[PDB]
This record gives structure tokens, C-alpha cells and sequence, in this order.
């Protein structure tokens, strides 16, 4: 049976089936709750290059959706607009009723291209893509999601969100290139080491140091080197 | 079984979002025409790791995934909303799905104050 | 609570439509290929205000709306068919969701003819 | 909890939750019934101008649908075909499986234009638009509905329908104009006071008095003045 | 009632396909990304006519059709997944939907070993 | 109530409702199973001409779908691509999530034309078209199905599939003509008497006897005359 969590002896635990516990009380369906937890909270790498490597395309497996009633405020969410080199869409449009994950501090909107050798994009570790009270096994186009897993159990500052935009080539491969976007003509080579706050700070200095492209071509910066979150012209910058 | 958090890290605090259970709206906020948009139907709460429930919760959702995925593979429903109702039915069938032999171990009838009679 | 019809008017008569509960069809009328179209699957009845049930019904549907709308706001199901099954489950959980203490007020076991034994 | 009706002491009443009534018997799911009642039966104004003012457009609120098993024969139903002035549709097409309300004595089919400042049309009083055993919070294009509300409870002449067609400008506003249509070129200025039977009688006299437009332009009549139901050429007519 | 196979013929053997009940997958076969395609999620079995169950099964599905079709005519759900859960609820309501009069014929409480006390 | 099967006294039987059997035990929802049986197993004629006569077009009846959890390996399945003479499709595309029946020894793919005087194709005997764990009252275009019926009850060599292609004119009528296809230019007049194995054997001999059309026109063979399964140039062949 799908595990069901219950609090015995001041500790959560999975209820053993073949053992019946008459002392446990279920007074109404309200006592049952479905719950989604973010992979964030387990310490996974949340930077775009590390996160995208956990997703992959596959055919022959029909997508599946399951609902959950409560979720967790996420530090990092993702929003993908991936096409093939010929411009055809890699991800399906969001089905009716599936909205973005409701609480994200940083939405990493990645746009770009990749081979997309599969009808759908799944989570390689079997996790779920968490949407608004709906968990899907696949990724929907242009829809904000957090990586997460679902639990079932028996009960006994405002919201600020900022979008960080990226450009990708070779998406979903071993040789993926990423560019942080500060405007439509000025980009920064992306490293796994760059945190969300570092990207927002670097963006502002580029705007205040006038280091934006003042031509009509794309300007690409590289940068010198310069614990979990809750605890064609190239150049350089040091 | 028991749940042993075997994850690389654990955020011990849980800033959560959900929806309210009924609750009389201030005036006409229940009317969909006047009520909040999709983005503003949520409440928020914060829960700490008393009794270690948060870190156990993260391990429980991790360990649920295999059974949940195998269930989703076997169903033809595009969207499943019935897991909790079916667990409620299973709860009642485990206790009341057959004859209840009093004083037996699979029958939850206590005639304690019926015994003092 | 009690239901007090507080509406400007009340149609005390209720001309209703619904669908039949099984009922052996005359020959092959159950086959969808031969059966009636969508427009002709209904029966009709008329019910008057004996015990004031009609006017209470109109007030009850009016007063249900707030809770129903708040339920529909919180669900992600595009079409909800499970309210009545879930009320049936709640009915059983209220009475049989824990141990049944005989002679207690939340246990519906009557050993009356077991007491005369 | 969503209220649930039960008959105690020869009177309907909402079952109190925290009070358990062991004498109440629920022998099968068949004893539970969902039920739809028409706002008609509460005495609301059913004429097109009064009825339409109870509906309004709004965005950001996803539509919701709930089913009901039994309904009430309606005196008045409505069927809307509203476009913006530029000809784009204001109401969504009926989703698959949603048919018109099954029993209507008069279907008021309103066609016309309005600003439609919202993705969907809701009921301003929070009522439901009753379709065929499906209740929706929004209005679907060209689909016949009655205004109504749903109840849940525990149990212990043929059908004639005639269509009355209208034309509307400024739909969903404070300054809405309506025209009763007797043919494609002959109209009557609509008043709240006009009942369905009065409209059908006035239509027949216009046909039998030859007062129809015998030109190629639109003829618009105004008319002189001349309890619930269950108990460009202008001119005049008195 | 009883089921009398009234069909022109009966295949007494039943080569069947279905899906497995959980079952720990060999390693990562539970992950949808790695798991089998839609065509390879099935198991197979063969069941013979011991106790005549196969031929009775064919007659039972034949005789179920009329009620099933009439149920599908009356529902507005495009796809029905709730028949079995609703039968489970009906099972519990038949036995536990009212007060349980011990020693009565509609109450499945046996105080046999509570009587020897 | 929809019948529910149970094993009493070493024999299956429909559980009488008004009689309560306290000895029957339902320990979990897992004990309840929905099950699909093929009309094949009851001895019906499975050849294309006989099978198609059991299906017919009809309007005004909305399609309905019910799921089943386990099914039976079928000897014969069918896959239809029927258009009107003007080329419009007669059958609807398969809804999302409805795949072909999972176990078929012979898929009879019929392509052709017919009047199709109805919005959907139903089973004239009220049976179901069995798909992958979904039973529908109607036929979907290009989707493999077996004819079958569903049962509900309480519990107490590889897979080889070959496609046999046909051509049809006057589909769904009293005067339907069928042609077995051995290639795109060589056909055999179809008789009810022809079994699947006979069709595969006749196909191979035509290929090995060089009796295929070696022109650019269609070659049609007729053939001389020459128990259930589990127990424009014409010509002749004898
Ligand atoms: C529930 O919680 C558990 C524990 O937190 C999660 O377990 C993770 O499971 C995934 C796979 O399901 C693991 O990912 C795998 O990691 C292997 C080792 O990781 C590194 O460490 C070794 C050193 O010991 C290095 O040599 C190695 O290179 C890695 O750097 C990898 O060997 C695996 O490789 C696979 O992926 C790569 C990249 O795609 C491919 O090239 C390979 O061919 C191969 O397919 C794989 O990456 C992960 O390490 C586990 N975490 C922990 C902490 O143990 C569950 O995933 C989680 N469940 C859910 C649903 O969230
Ligand atoms: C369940 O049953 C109850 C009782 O039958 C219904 O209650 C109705 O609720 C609606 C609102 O939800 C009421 O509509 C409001 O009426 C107010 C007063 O109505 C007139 O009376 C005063 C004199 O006292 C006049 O001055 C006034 O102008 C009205 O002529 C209005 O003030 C309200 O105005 C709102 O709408 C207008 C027009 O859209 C806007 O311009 C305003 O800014 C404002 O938003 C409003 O119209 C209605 O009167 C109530 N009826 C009764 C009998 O009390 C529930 O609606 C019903 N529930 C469901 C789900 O059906
Ligand atoms: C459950 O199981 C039972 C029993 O196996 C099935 O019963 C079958 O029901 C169908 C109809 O629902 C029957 O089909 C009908 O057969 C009649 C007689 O068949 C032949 O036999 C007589 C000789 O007695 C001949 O004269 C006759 O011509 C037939 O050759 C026909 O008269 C019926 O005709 C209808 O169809 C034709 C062709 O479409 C039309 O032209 C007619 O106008 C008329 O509409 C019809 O064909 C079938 O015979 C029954 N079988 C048995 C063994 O009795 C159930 O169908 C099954 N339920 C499900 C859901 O599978
Ligand atoms: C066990 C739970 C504790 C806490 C409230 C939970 C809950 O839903 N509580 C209801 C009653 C109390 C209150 N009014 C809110 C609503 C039940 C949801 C929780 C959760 C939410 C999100 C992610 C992970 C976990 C957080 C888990
Ligand atoms: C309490 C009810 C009385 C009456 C029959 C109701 C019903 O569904 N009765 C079934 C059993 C008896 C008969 N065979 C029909 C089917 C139950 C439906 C009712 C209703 C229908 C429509 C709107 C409002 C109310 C009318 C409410
Ligand atoms: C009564 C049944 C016997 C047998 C296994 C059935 C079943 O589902 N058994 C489960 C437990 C045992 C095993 N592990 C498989 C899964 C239950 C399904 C059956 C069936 C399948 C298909 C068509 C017609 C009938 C065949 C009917
Ligand atoms: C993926 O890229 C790495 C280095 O970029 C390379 O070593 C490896 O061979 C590549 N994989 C394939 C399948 O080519
Ligand atoms: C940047 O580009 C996007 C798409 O190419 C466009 O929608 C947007 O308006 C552009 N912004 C500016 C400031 O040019
Ligand atoms: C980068 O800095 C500019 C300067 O104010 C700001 O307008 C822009 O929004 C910043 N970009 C992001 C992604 O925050
Ligand atoms: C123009 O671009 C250069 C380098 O790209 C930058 O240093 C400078 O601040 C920009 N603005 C000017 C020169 O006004
Ligand atoms: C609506 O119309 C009325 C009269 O037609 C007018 O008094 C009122 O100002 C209008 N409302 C708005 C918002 O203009
Ligand atoms: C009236 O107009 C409608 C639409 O403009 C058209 O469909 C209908 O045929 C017309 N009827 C007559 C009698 O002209
Ligand atoms: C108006 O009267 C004519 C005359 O018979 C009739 O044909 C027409 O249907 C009437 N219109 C309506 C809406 O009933
Ligand atoms: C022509 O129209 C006039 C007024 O519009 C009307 O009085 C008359 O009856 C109509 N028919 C005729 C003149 O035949
Ligand atoms: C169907 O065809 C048969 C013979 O091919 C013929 O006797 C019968 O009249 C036809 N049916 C109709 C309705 O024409
Ligand atoms: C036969 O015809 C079909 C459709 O006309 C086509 O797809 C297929 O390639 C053809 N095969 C050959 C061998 O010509
Ligand atoms: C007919 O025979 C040829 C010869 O091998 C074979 O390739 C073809 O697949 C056969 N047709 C069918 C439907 O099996
Ligand atoms: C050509 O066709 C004829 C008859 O259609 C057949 O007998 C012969 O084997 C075919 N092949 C040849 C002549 O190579």
C-alpha cells in the first residue's frame, strides 16, 4: 500500500498494515492530508546547471498527475521554454487547470534549444514536478514548478518573487551551455557556483557600471571566482 | 516501520502554503465573482521540528515516491484525486469489513463500561 | 441548525426532473444504440409542500451555496462528482472511526436484546 | 462542512456535525441525493434585463463545475451569444459533456455585443448556472441554463419549449439596450415589464396585423403601458 | 441469484493480462523515466475452470451489462472510475449504516467469546 | 444495483442485496476487481463481415467510458479507418489516455468507406469496445479494440501480434464488400468462412506463387471453397 504517515509516541512513522491499531482514530476525511515537500529541503543542488541534469526526455510513458493539498514555500522554481533547433516545441502546453507553483522566491526561466529526444521530460530520480496543488511526472511548457515528492498522513514578510532568465544550448545533454541574461544583448557565462543572490547583485552592478552592450550585438561576460539556502564579443571581470 | 531521515540535509523549518477549511468570508468574499484570484486563495503557516516531525515528513515523502509512482503507472486516470478517500475506505474495511468478534484483536469494540453492568 | 425560509417568495410545488434508478427497460431500450437520446432519459414528478419540505429545500440550497463555493475554490478538480461519496465516508467515520465504547454516546451499538440474555 | 439536509420531526433541517444521531440511518449511497433549485422559485425577477444584471465578467478566477442528480422544471432559461464589438467571442464554448438545461418553458436566447471586461462571466450573487445535471460557476456560449443553487440531503401535459430571441448592445453594463425580435427586420423595444406570454402574444399580433417591416431596413416598435409565474424606422403602438 | 451460463460456447480457460500490485521493482524500474513503456506494464496469468468460475465469469459479465449501461446513461461523468469504491462504501453502509442491534440479523457483531465471560 | 460477483459454496454467484451475509469479508478495496471478458469466449463469429454487422452508427447518445483493471488475451481485435465517400472521417480520434487493447493475436485493420449515418458507432447488442483498461460504448478511429463486457466481483510463449488489412465499401450497411489485402495492388474477395490463419497462409502462397499484380492496376482474386478458435482485373483460384 502507498505509505500513510501517523504520529505514534511523539514520532512520525509509517502505519504498518497487517497490524491494526484500534487506538488510532479517523473521525473524518478532513484528518487525511496529502502533502508536497521540495527536494530543496533535502539539500539537493538548486542551481540551473545541476537541476536540469536531473530531467530527461523519454517516449512511450504516458504522463500521470496526482493532486496534493498543501505545499512548501520554495526558494528555487523553474520555468522552461525549450525548442528543437528547427523551432518546434519540446514541451507540451499546460493542461487546463495546471497553474504554476504558488510560492517561489526565484523563478529560473530557461529558454533555449536542445535535441529533446523524447515525447515528454521526466525526473531522472523519480521525483515529481510540483505545480499548483497538482503533481505531474512530466514538465509542461512555460509553467513554473518546484521539484518535490508527495506524502500522505493522518492528523491527530509577504511574498516576493523575482524572475532570473537564462539562455541554453544543448539542453538535456552532457554539453549544455547556459547564459545568465541581464538584458536582450548582454549575457554572463553561467557557473554552478552562482547563487540566485549573486546573479541579482551581478546584474545590478552591470547596470550601474554601464557594462551593458552599447552596440547592436551580443555581449558575453566571463567572471573570476570572486551550506544550504536556509542556513560576437566576449570578455572578463574580476 | 520507522522513518529514519537518510537525506544529505534537512530544512528543519517548514514554511507552508495551503487553503483554508471553509471559514466565513468577510461579507461577499465567497462569491467567485468578487472573491480572490487564483493567486490569493492561499494561507501560510510556519512549523518547526518539534518531535522531529519536519525531518520525518521529508523522509516520508521521499519513501512514498516508489509506491506512488507504481500506483500512477497502473491507473488510467489522467489525474488522481481519490487516494485519500480510498485510504479512508480502507481504514473502515480493516476494522469493520467482517464480523466483529468482541475481545478479539481485530475488533475495536470495548464493552468496558458495558462489562460493569 | 434549523432552516428558516427567508426568501422573498416560495414556489410551494416542485415539478422535478431526474433519471430513473435502474429499472428493466422494455426489451432493448437499455442498449445505447437503440435507447433514448440525451433529451429523453428523464422522468418527471411533482411534489407538494407536505411538512414544508419544498420551501425548506429552497432555503437549504440557498444556504449551502457559501460552503459549496468555498469548497470549489479550494479544489483543483475541474468537475467534482465526489461530494456525496465523501459524505457517506464521513458518516461512517463519525460512528466507526475509532473504538466503539458500548453505552457511550458516540457508539451506536445497542445490546438491548443482548442485555436480556 | 458543506451542509447536508435531513428530515427530523416532520421538518427538514441541516444535520449538526458535532452532535451524532445514532437513530439516523444511511443504508446505501442511493439515500444521498444532490439537488438543484431554480432562483425562479424564490421570486427573483426573470425578465431578461433584470436577469442579465446579475451576471458579470471577471478574470483570474478559474471556472468550477459540480454535478447534481435532480432538477426542477424551469419557466425561464437563458442562452447567450455575446461578442465584443470587434466580433471576438465573449463566452467559451461548452466543454465536452455539458448540455443545456433539460426543462425550460421559455428559452431567452440573447445575441448581441458588450465590452466583456473579463475572461469568464460569473453570477454576481454567487448562484450557479444550472446545465444538464452539471452546475457551473460560469456561463458557456450558446448553452441553455437556469439560475440555481445546489442542495445535498439524505432521503429517509408534456414538455413544450419555445425560444424568445433578443438583441443586445452594451451587454453587461449599466446602459444595456434590448430588442425583442419578431423577425430578422422587425424588433420591439424591450421593457422589464414584458412577460414571456406578452412577448409571444405581441409577436403574433404583429404577424397578423401585417405590422412587420415590408422594406429592407430594420423596423423598431415601441409600445404603450398596456405576482410570481406560478401564482432606420422607429414607431409606436397603443 | 445464481449464475447459469446460457452462452452458445464457453472458453473454459482464461489467459489474462493485468497490472501488478506494487512489487519492488528491480532497482530503478519504478522511475517513469527508466521504467517500461505503456506496452510493457502488464503481467499475465492462466486460470482454468476449477469450480466452474471461468464460465460463470463470462455469464456474469454478460448479465452485468444492462445495469452497467443504465448506470452509464444516467451519469454525466465522461469516464467512470468510482464503481468499486462506491461498492465498498455500500458494503459498509449495509452493515454499519445504522445502530447495530446485537443478536439481530442485520448486525454483524458476534459476542461469542464475550458471552463466555 | 450493478451486479457484484462473489464465490459462495465453491460457485460464483451474484450477491443478493436485501440479504446481508455477515460471513462475507471485505478487508480492503484491493479485494474488489473490475474485469473484462471478450465476446470471443462466448462463441460469437469473429470474422470481419460478421463482427462489423454488430456495430452501427447513431446520434443523440453521448459516449460513455468505464475502466476495468484486468482483461483477457484476445484472438481477434479490430482497428477501423472509415471515411465517408467525400473523405470526411466517420470515427472520432481516440481521446487522450485511450490506447489500443493490449493483447491481440490478430488485429483486423479495416479501411474503407460507408455512409456513416450517425455521430458515433455503438455496439448493436449493447456490448463494450474494450481498450487498454478502458471500456467505451463507442468506436474510436484507428484504435485497436476487442468486443467485450465488464464484470465486478469480490475476491475471497510470448506475445505475437500480426495485422490483417482489409478494404471496405458500404461499411455499416446490408451490402458491404470486403477485400483482404496482400499488397497495395493485390486483393482477395473476402468470405465469412476465411479464418485468420487461412488469410495468412493464402497471403504467403500468393507471394511465393508470384500471383501478385505485376502491373500498375488492382488485381482481385476469388477463391474456391477449399468449432471455436480455442478448440481492373478479377480472377479465380482452386
Ligand atoms: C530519496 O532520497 C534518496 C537519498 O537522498 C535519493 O537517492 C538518490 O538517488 C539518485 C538516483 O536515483 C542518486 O543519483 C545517482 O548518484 C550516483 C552517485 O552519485 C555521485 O557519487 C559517486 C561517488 O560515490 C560519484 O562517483 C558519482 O559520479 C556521482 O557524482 C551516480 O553514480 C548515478 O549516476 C547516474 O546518473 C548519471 C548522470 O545522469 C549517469 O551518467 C549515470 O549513467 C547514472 O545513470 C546517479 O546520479 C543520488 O546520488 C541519490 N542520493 C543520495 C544522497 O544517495 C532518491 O533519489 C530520493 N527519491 C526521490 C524520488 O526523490
Ligand atoms: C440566498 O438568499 C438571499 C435572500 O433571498 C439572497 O440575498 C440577496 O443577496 C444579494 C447580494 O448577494 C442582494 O443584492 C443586493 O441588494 C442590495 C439592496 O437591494 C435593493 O434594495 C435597496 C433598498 O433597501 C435599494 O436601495 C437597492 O438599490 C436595491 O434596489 C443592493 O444594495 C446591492 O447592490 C449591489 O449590486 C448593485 C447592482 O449590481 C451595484 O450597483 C452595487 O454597487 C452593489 O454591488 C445588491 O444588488 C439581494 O438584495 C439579496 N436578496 C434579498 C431578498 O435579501 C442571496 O443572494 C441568495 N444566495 C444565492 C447564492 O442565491
Ligand atoms: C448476453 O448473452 C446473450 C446470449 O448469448 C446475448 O443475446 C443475443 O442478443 C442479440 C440481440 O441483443 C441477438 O441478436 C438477435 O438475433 C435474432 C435471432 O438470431 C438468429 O436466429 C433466428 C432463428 O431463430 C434467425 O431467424 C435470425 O434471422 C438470426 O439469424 C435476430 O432476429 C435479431 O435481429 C436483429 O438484428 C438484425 C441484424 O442487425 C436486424 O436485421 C433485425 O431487424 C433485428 O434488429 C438479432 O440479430 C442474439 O441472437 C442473442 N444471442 C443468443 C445466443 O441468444 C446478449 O447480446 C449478450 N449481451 C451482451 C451485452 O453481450
Ligand atoms: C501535519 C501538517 C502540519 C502543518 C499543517 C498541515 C495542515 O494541513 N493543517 C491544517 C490544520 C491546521 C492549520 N489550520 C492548517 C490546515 C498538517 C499541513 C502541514 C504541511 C503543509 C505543507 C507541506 C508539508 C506539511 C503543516 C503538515
Ligand atoms: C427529497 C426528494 C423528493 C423528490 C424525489 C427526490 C428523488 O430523487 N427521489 C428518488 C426516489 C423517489 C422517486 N422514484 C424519484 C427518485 C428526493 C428528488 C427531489 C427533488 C428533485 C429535484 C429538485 C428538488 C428536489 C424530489 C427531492
Ligand atoms: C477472480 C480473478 C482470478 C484471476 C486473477 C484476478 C486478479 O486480478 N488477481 C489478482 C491477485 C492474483 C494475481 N496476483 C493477479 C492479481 C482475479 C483477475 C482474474 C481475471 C482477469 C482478467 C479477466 C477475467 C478475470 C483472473 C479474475
Ligand atoms: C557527453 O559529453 C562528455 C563530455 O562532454 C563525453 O565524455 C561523453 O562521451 C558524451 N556522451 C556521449 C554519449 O557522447
Ligand atoms: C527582449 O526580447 C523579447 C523577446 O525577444 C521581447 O519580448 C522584449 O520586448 C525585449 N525587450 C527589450 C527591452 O528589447
Ligand atoms: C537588473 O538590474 C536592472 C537595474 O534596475 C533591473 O531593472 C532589472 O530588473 C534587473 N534584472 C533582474 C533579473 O532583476
Ligand atoms: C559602453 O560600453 C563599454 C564597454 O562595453 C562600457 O565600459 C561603457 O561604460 C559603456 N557606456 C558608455 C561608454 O557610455
Ligand atoms: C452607469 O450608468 C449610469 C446611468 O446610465 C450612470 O449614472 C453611471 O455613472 C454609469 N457608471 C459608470 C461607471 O460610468
Ligand atoms: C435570419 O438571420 C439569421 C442569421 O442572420 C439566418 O440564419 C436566418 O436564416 C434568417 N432568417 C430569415 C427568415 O431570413
Ligand atoms: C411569431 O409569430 C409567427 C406567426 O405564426 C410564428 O411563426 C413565430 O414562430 C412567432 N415567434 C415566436 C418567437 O414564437
Ligand atoms: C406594410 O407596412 C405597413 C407599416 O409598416 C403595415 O401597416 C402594412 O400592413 C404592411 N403591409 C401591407 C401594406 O401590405
Ligand atoms: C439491405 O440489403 C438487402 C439485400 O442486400 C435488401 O433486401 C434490403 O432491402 C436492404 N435494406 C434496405 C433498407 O434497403
Ligand atoms: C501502400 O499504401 C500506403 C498508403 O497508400 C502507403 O503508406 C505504403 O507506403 C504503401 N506501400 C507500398 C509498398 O507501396
Ligand atoms: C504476406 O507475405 C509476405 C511474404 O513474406 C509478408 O512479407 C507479408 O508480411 C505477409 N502479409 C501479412 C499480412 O502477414
Ligand atoms: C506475373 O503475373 C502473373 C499473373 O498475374 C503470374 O502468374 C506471374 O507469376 C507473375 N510473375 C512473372 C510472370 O514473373
Amino acid at each position: 500500500s502507498i505509505p500513510l504517515g501517523v504520529i505514534h509516541n511523539s514520532a512520525l512513522q509509517v502505519s504498518d498494515v497487517d497490524k491494526l491499531v484500534c487506538r488510532d482514530k479517523l473521525s473524518s476525511t478532513n484528518q487525511l492530508r496529502s502533502v508536497g515537500l521540495n527536494l530543496e529541503g533535502n539539500g539537493v543542488a538548486t542551481d540551473v546547471p545541476s537541476a536540469t541534469k536531473r530531467w530527461g526526455f523519454r517516449s512511450g510513458v504516458p504522463p500521470k498527475v496526482v493532486n496534493y493539498e498543501a505545499g512548501e514555500w520554495a526558494e528555487n522554481c523553474y520555468n522552461l521554454e525549450i525548442k528543437k533547433p528547427d523551432g518546434s516545441e519540446c514541451l507540451p502546453a499546460a493542461p487546463d487547470g495546471i497553474r504554476g507553483f504558488p510560492r517561489c522566491r526565484y523563478v529560473h526561466k530557461v529558454s533555449g534549444t536542445g535535441p529533446c529526444a523524447g515525447d515528454f521530460a521526466f525526473h531522472k530520480e523519480g521525483a515529481f514536478f510540483l505545480y499548483d496543488r497538482l503533481a505531474s511526472t512530466v514538465i509542461y511548457r512555460g509553467t513554473t514548478f518546484a521539484e518535490g515528492v508527495v506524502a500522505f498522513l493522518i492528523l491527530p514578510s509577504g511574498y516576493y518573487s523575482t524572475t532570473i532568465r537564462y539562455q541554453a544550448t544543448g539542453f538535456g545533454t552532457n554539453e549544455t551551455e547556459y547564459l545568465f541574461e541581464v538584458d536582450n544583448l548582454t549575457y554572463v557565462q553561467l557557473e554552478s557556483r552562482f547563487t540566485p543572490q549573486f546573479l541579482l547583485q551581478l546584474n545590478e552592478t552591470i547596470y550601474t557600471s554601464g557594462k551593458r552592450s552599447n552596440t547592436t550585438g551580443k555581449l558575453i561576460w566571463k567572471v573570476n571566482p570572486e551550506w544550504a539556502f536556509w542556513e560576437x564579443x566576449x570578455x572578463x571581470x574580476x | 516501520e520507522a522513518i529514519v531521515n537518510a537525506q544529505p540535509k534537512c530544512n528543519p523549518n517548514l514554511h507552508y502554503w495551503t487553503t483554508q477549511d471553509e471559514g466565513a468570508a468577510i461579507g461577499l468574499a465567497w462569491i467567485p465573482y468578487f472573491g480572490p484570484a487564483a493567486e490569493g486563495i492561499y494561507i501560510e503557516g510556519l512549523m518547526h521540528n518539534q518531535d522531529g516531525l519536519i525531518c520525518g515528513l521529508r523522509q516520508l515523502a521521499n519513501e512514498t515516491t516508489q509506491a506512488l509512482q507504481l500506483f500512477l503507472r497502473a491507473t488510467t486516470e489522467l489525474r488522481t484525486f481519490s487516494i485519500l478517500n480510498r485510504k479512508a475506505i480502507d481504514f473502515l474495511l480493516q476494522r469493520w469489513g467482517g464480523t466483529c468478534h468482541i475481545l478479539g484483536p481485530d475488533c475495536c469494540i470495548e464493552p468496558a463500561d458495558w462489562t460493569k453492568n
